[PDB]
């Protein structure tokens, strides 16, 4: 019998080498923040993007069984604090520590946010566009350690170009990962 | 209106606390203050089981003491021979975010949850020698937290929803819901007997629920945080608890009250997971600083520290025979201690 | 109506939870320290067990 | 002129002990790491056979100088070719794991997306065992025509080619990190690095091969002759590289520094 | 058991100094962070200010920075809003809110609609 | 009379 346990063994252990070469060679998003599972592929590379609008509104549970993702795509559109409060909770997290945040500004003022009377980049809305991604900027850019950084879009049209732009950060993610692996960067 | 209600609630809550003090004849460290300690207790890593690619989040152990089932989130569940470390079955799995497995106390059937809020039920002694889903629960609106069957027809599950539920796999159907928790309910516990078991949830307390009446009887709140794990005694008169506060602790059914508490000034780490040896004397808590300890239940005195994995762990589990603990790890290997 | 539901469950449950029976702390660890020294020499993990009879030596 | 027989004994023990240890930790962590991984430890038994074939030979040169003569003319010469033929073997095969590493390197920095599909376990081994398969052809051919042949130009030109090879590529690799600096400072660590591997390479490796240049370009020159004259000191540095790869290979590994 | 009880309060004029107290109990104190937390009439929940385990970092909302002031008394075991020249738009209910976790800096999930450690709060009309 | 050296190739032979 235990050559039958053996060679059962063997098949498993077979099926399970196999398998580990297409769960490696594959990325995973999350898709937090707004608008389940979504398999694409762009340019011969294959993008597994998952969307949990199914929960409660608790998140500080089933948060932290996303913490070997690849990169967080986080949509923003007093709303704007509480999406900068979410950003802020999900950087310092302890288990989300490593993780790199591609940030979609979706839209495209002084009474909420005081400081922009004094900020300096029609031009105005050039000027207000600047003022939130760098209040985003500001938040990530000061705890990190250098192992993860934040990249922030602005996307308004029929998101005709959005794909192409989530592949290029995760490339740059993943240059950057293995550039300061071999102390380089 | 809620004014009057709301001191009604209180007064209440008074009362209870006074009627809790006055059972307070002594404390459990006078009562075992004479007892001789454990001593030191070391224990060795026998096997190490390495098939999963990412990180392990539940573990179970058959009632033969011999088989054991893992879950990780790459999408797997696998069955391991822990005496000659083979693999029996590996089951793929619909949704890759799984966060809770069990085993049939027949070891006939298998179960599984995650962040999809559907507990699978799969048949391992098939007809045709091939596993395949005998059932699927859906009626939660929250991810599963934890499942244990009571027999081949009867499973408990909790959910990230606030309730706790019990179904009847023939059908399909929810039999009775446990609605008292205001946060989500991480784990549960059955009882030797499986006529009441314990939960525990994100708002500091535990709940004690009859199974055949579906109501609460008993409510503990001794932690500060949310409560991660639970497990009962083995003569099923306590349980312990531990939360995100850095402590464990140890309640008494019959007193409704908190006995004993298992903390440490150097320990600022959460415990994610808790069992009991067989005789009840030792206490095994596993930790976010990625090592386990072991308490003198007893005396609340650490006596044992299993440091072998090189992430946090996130299971623990004691044999039905008493003879080995199996610790899995978010660095994907299970560990088995004797 | 929205928040006096809850209040009345919660009352409900406390009165029910209120009136039950109690016995004292000392009872209570003395039955737990008499059922840890009745199994005392069961516990493999307690007490460890020669290697011929670990199934996992 | 002469080098005491202590220093290669001296070495070969060390570079033993580290690379035993290198291998131990990569073994006593997951045991099919990665394709990152098996260069390493490849590398590290390169390395080890360099010390042990020299240490080996250094004792037996030690014991017959001038008693106890084992055979007259022709067992000590069969001794001499079985252990150079070693030497060769080992030394072309530490330059080729040096090189393999770098384009390991190089594939995964500039093709991120697609390796792990370019690049798996079955595609490392198979190219481990060709270099090795390779390097020892050459090493046993190299040495049984090495008395006239110019299986010396063979032996030079390889080198210089292999050089070159890792100039380019880690120097490439630096400069694409700088063009990263320039895109986070607007919101040296890695010339430092760059400099210690390249460094270490040409610094121990190019005064043997300059030497093999030299006895074949002009071997009568009075100044030809000073150079080819610290032979065993140019030997020495070889164990030197051989005792310094895994302090700058497996020890800045966080992974293998935490397992032992 | 863990509670929060808020006092001060009530109705006042425009351009009046208020002081809303917070008296926590259940747990120790220094190890988490506090926020201050309020609900208008007719919208959701909205943050307002948070202090540290310390008292070195301090935050507010957009709208109320300048004019709020939050502190903690360790020793006492309360937190503090100082609140003048108060506005029309200041009228809500106003909750004292707690961390989930100790020595953790992220705080999540303090403004939920069901959220387990915070108080009842008290209502502030301008 | 053969001797034996370090390695090969350390004279012009
Ligand atoms: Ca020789």
């Amino acid at each position: 019998e235990e050559k039958a346990q053996r060679e059962a063994n063997k098949k498993i252990e077979k099926q399970l080498q196999k398998d580990k070469q297409v769960y490696r060679a594959t990325h995973r998003l999350l898709l937090l923040g707004a608008g389940f599972e979504t398999k694409f592929q762009v340019d011969k590379v294959n993008f597994h993007m998952f969307d949990v609008g199914g929960q409660r509104d608790e998140r500080r549970k089933w948060i932290q069984c996303f913490n070997d993702v690849t990169a967080i795509i986080f949509v923003v559109a007093n709303r704007l604090q509480e999406a900068l409060n979410l950003f802020k909770s999900i950087w310092n997290n302890r288990w989300l520590r490593t993780i790199s945040v591609i940030l979609f500004l979706n839209k495209q003022i002084e009474d909420y946010f005081p400081e922009f009377a004094r900020y300096t980049t029609d031009p105005r809305v050039t000027r207000a566009k600047y003022f939130i991604r760098d209040e985003f900027l500001r938040i990530s850019t000061a705890s990190g350690d250098g192992r993860h950084y934040c990249y922030p879009h602005f996307t308004c049209a029929v998101d005709t170009e959005n794909i192409r732009r989530v592949f290029n950060d995760c490339r740059d993610i993943i240059q950057r990962m293995h550039l300061r692996q071999y102390e380089l960067l | 209106e809620l004014d009057q209600l709301r001191q009604e609630a209180e007064q209440l809550k008074n009362q209870i606390r006074d009627a809790r003090k006055a059972c307070a004849d002594a404390t459990l460290s006078q009562i075992t203050n004479n007892i001789d300690p454990v001593g030191r207790i070391q224990m060795r890593t026998r096997r190490t089981l390495r098939g999963h690619l990412a990180k392990i989040y539940a573990m179970h152990w058959g009632t033969d003491s011999r088989l054991l089932v893992s879950a990780s989130q790459d999408g797997k569940l696998i069955i391991w021979d822990s005496y000659t470390t083979n693999k029996v079955h590996a089951i793929p799995l619909r949704s890759s975010w799984v966060m809770t497995c069990a085993y049939a106390p027949s070891g006939n059937y298998v179960a599984c949850g995650g962040l999809d809020n559907i507990c699978s039920i799969y048949n391992l002694k098939t007809r045709e020698g091939n596993v395949r889903v005998s059932r699927e629960l859906a009626g939660h609106t929250g991810y599963l937290s934890c499942c244990r069957f009571l027999d081949d027809n009867q499973i408990v599950t909790s959910s990230g929803d606030t309730t706790c539920a019990l179904w009847d796999i023939e059908t399909g159907q929810q039999t009775t819901t446990f609605t008292g928790h205001t946060g989500d309910v991480m784990s549960l516990s059955l009882a030797p007997d499986t006529r009441l078991f314990v939960s525990g949830a994100c708002d500091a307390s535990a709940k004690l629920w009859d199974v055949r009446e579906g109501m609460c009887r008993q409510t503990f709140t001794g932690h500060e945080s949310d409560i991660n794990a639970i497990c009962f005694f083995p003569n099923g008169n306590a349980f312990a608890t531990g939360s995100d506060d850095a402590t464990c602790r140890l309640f008494d059914l019959r007193a409704d009250q908190e006995l004993m508490t298992y903390s440490h000034d150097n320990i600022i780490c959460g415990i994610t997971s808790v069992s009991f040896s067989k005789s009840g004397r030792l206490l095994l808590a596993g930790y976010d600083d990625f090592n386990c300890n072991v308490w003198d239940a007893l005396k609340a005195d650490r006596a044992g520290v299993l440091a072998g994995h090189d992430n946090r762990v996130s299971c623990l589990g004691v044999t039905d025979d008493g003879m080995a603990v199996a610790t899995g790890s978010w660095d994907s290997f299970l560990k088995i201690w004797n | 109506t929205a928040s006096i539901a809850q209040a009345r469950k919660l009352v409900e449950q406390l009165k029910m939870e209120a009136n039950i029976d109690r016995i004292k702390v000392s009872k209570a660890a003395a039955d737990l320290m008499a059922y840890c020294e009745a199994h005392a020499k069961e516990d493999p993990l307690l007490t460890p067990v020669p290697a011929s009879e670990n199934p996992f030596r | 002129v002469f080098i005491k027989p202590e220093v290669f004994l001296s070495l070969g023990i060390v570079s033993l002990l580290e690379n035993i240890l290198v291998i131990l930790a990569v073994v006593r962590n997951g045991n099919l790491h990665s394709p990152m991984y098996f260069f390493l430890c490849s590398l590290a038994v390169a390395d080890m056979l360099v010390s042990v074939s020299n240490a080996l030979e250094t004792i037996m040169i030690a014991i017959v100088h001038s008693d106890y003569l084992t055979f007259e003319d022709q067992f000590i010469q069969h001794m001499d070719n079985i252990f150079d033929s070693m030497i060769c073997i080992s030394l072309v095969a530490s330059i080729c794991n040096l090189l393999a590493i770098a384009v390991d390197r190089y594939v995964t920095i500039f093709y991120a997306l697609r390796y792990h599909s370019i690049m798996t376990v079955r595609k490392a081994l198979t190219l481990i065992v060709a270099i090795w398969v390779c390097c020892g052809v050459c090493g046993v051919v190299f040495i049984v025509y090495s008395e006239s042949k110019m299986v010396i130009v063979c032996l030079i030109t390889m080198f210089f080619a292999m050089m070159l090879l890792m100039g380019t590529l880690y120097v490439h690799m630096f400069l694409f990190a700088r063009l990263h600096v320039k895109r986070i400072a607007a919101l040296m660590k890695g010339a430092v690095t760059i400099t210690i591997l390249l460094g270490v390479f040409i610094f121990c490796w190019a005064p043997f091969f300059l030497h093999l240049v030299l006895i074949i370009t002009c071997p009568t020159n009075p100044y030809c002759i000073c150079y080819t004259a610290h032979f065993n000191t140019y030997l020495v540095l070889i164990m030197c590289n051989s005792v310094i790869d895994p302090l700058i290979y497996a020890f800045r590994s966080l992974e293998l520094r935490n397992t032992f | 058991q863990v509670q929060l009880q808020e006092s001060g309060g009530g109705l006042v004029q425009p351009g009046g100094s208020l002081r809303l107290s917070c008296a926590a109990s259940g747990f120790t104190f220094s190890n988490y962070k506090m926020n201050w937390v309020r609900q208008a009439p007719g919208k959701g929940l909205e943050w307002v200010s948070d202090i540290s385990q310390s008292g070195a970092s301090i935050s507010y909302t957009g709208s109320v920075k300048g004019r709020f002031t939050i502190s903690r008394d360790n020793a006492k075991n309360t937190l503090y809003l100082q609140m003048n020249s108060l506005k029309p738009e200041d009228t809500a209910v106003y909750y004292c809110a707690r961390c989930p976790a100790p020595f953790t800096r992220d705080c999540f999930d303090v403004t939920s609609t069901t959220y387990a450690y915070r108080g009842q709060g008290t209502q502030v009309t301008v | 009379s053969y001797s034996m050296e370090h390695f090969r190739w350390g004279k012009p032979v």
